[PDB]
């Protein structure tokens, strides 16, 4: 079976260096291009560049070429991408693939048969914090309440949500994390319940953030006059 | 550089339909360079169509892929479960190599209007010098929706932010928070707080709204 094994997710500042891999097995890694591929949260895909192993001259987009760099060692069957100083821009998602073409000599390409699973990159001033976490509170209003817990100004991703210890599933929706300008993610969690069982039923958001060994249990009521 | 275009944005169908994908190149891309790509979330795409036709290994045949000039086609003949997903377009014929932005196929239900919330800021955020203030739009359908925050009646513009879940595994729907970020100085000099939701579903826009420092 033919697989390409990258490298682990990336947490690093503006102006660090950072060089990830991808590891082929399966087939013979010079006679096959390798390809580089970045996609930038919730975004579409993006061509980088492309390297022969071996004889390796790499052929970039050029609009990538200069901040960063393709090599491959033939040796250890490893392609490489690399930058000298990270930007905040460079955070997304980056993948390796094995490129297919015609085996006659005319150097035809038709397409990225085989892809690495992918390599998160997380590119922030921000240091590990763990999140502070706000009330969503519900207001004096078919008799539906809604109430959530807002989960502020934490790194790196991810952090979890669970409601009354997991027993309230049904209506609960953790939406996907934002990267604030300041270089910290925020999300909300929220639960759709009977407005009928506010101050009879007891609500309490479960949050965990794991980098940080912070766990925050944030009983969320409707709010006193 | 070659552009591709995929169209439309999102198609929404249900299972068993016919899906039909289109890729147009700003120039002529030969055959034999135009792939096709699927891409589920949290996973790596994976190679449906290689040479404008033709199935990459192990691709079941309700994938195929035509040509009409500049116009290339997908289509998913009987849509399975497994592919509500987004699928891309590439040429390698010209450096650089130039992928289509995306086509969503989503899963078609009845239209469904949000139900709208506001929250105000916590007493405990307004101690740290920043308030934010959220609109929750709950289970709605389609995607499309507008959410406009005004502050004593002004349009915001710039100091906002939403999130959208994916399509729930049970009803089909969406839902969207928006998140308007003000300092707790802005914030204590005005006072009503409101957002404004245009949705397929609503027959007038609804708007939900609060007074800072009334209960």
């Amino acid at each position: 079976e033919v697989q390409l094994v990258q490298s682990g997710a990336e947490v690093k500042m503006p102006g660090e260096s950072l060089r990830i891999s991808c590891k082929v097995s399966g087939y013979n890694f010079v006679k096959f291009w390798i390809a580089w591929v970045r996609q930038k949260p919730g975004k579409g895909l993006e061509w980088m560049g492309v390297i022969h192993p071996g004889d390796s001259d790499s052929t970039y987009n050029p609009s990538f070429q200069g901040h960063v760099s393709i090599s491959a060692d033939k040796s250890i069957n490893t392609a490489y991408l690399q930058w000298n100083s990270l930007k905040a821009s460079d955070t997304a998602m980056y993948f390796c693939a094995r490129v297919v073409g015609d085996r006659e000599g005319f150097g035809y390409h038709y397409g990225l048969d085989v892809w690495g699973q992918g390599t998160t990159v997380t590119v922030s001033s921000a240091s590990t914090k763990g999140p502070s976490v706000f009330p969503l509170a519900p207001s004096s209003k078919g008799g539906t309440a809604a109430l959530g817990c807002l989960v502020k100004d934490y790194f790196p991703e991810p952090v979890t949500v669970s409601w009354n210890s997991g027993a309230l599933t049904s209506g609960v929706h953790t939406f996907p994390a934002v990267l604030q300008s300041s270089g910290l993610y925020s999300l909300s969690s929220v639960v759709t319940v009977p407005s009928s069982s506010l101050g009879t039923q007891t609500y309490i958001c479960n949050v965990n953030h794991k980098p940080s060994n912070t766990k925050v249990d944030k009983r969320v009521e409707p709010k006193s006059c | 550089e070659i552009v591709l275009t995929q169209s439309p944005g999102t198609l929404s169908l249900s299972p068993g339909e016919r899906a039909t994908l289109s890729c147009r190149a700003s120039q002529s891309v030969f055959s034999t360079f135009l792939a096709w790509y699927q891409q589920k979330p949290g996973q790596a795409p994976r190679l449906l169509i290689y040479a404008a036709s033709r199935r990459a290994a192990g691709i079941p045949d309700r994938f195929s892929g035509s040509e009409s000039g500049t116009d290339f086609t997908l289509t998913i003949s009987r849509l399975e479960p497994e592919d509500f997903a987004v699928y891309y377009c590439q040429q390698s014929e010209s450096s650089p190599w130039t992928f289509g932005q995306g086509t969503k196929v989503d899963i078609k239900r009845t239209v469904a209007a949000p139900s709208v919330f506001i929250f105000p800021p916590s007493d405990e955020q307004l101690k740290s010098g920043t308030a934010s203030v959220v609109c929750l739009l709950n289970n709605f359908y389609p995607r499309e929706a507008k959410v406009q925050w005004k502050v004593d009646n002004a349009l915001q513009s710039g100091n906002s932010q939403e999130s959208v879940t994916e399509q729930d595994s049970k009803d089909s729907t969406y839902s969207l928070s928006s998140t308007l970020t003000l300092s707790k100085a802005d914030y204590e000099k005005h006072k009503v707080y409101a957002c404004e939701v245009t949705h397929q579903g609503l027959s007038s826009p609804v708007t939900k709204s609060f007074n800072r420092g009334e209960c």
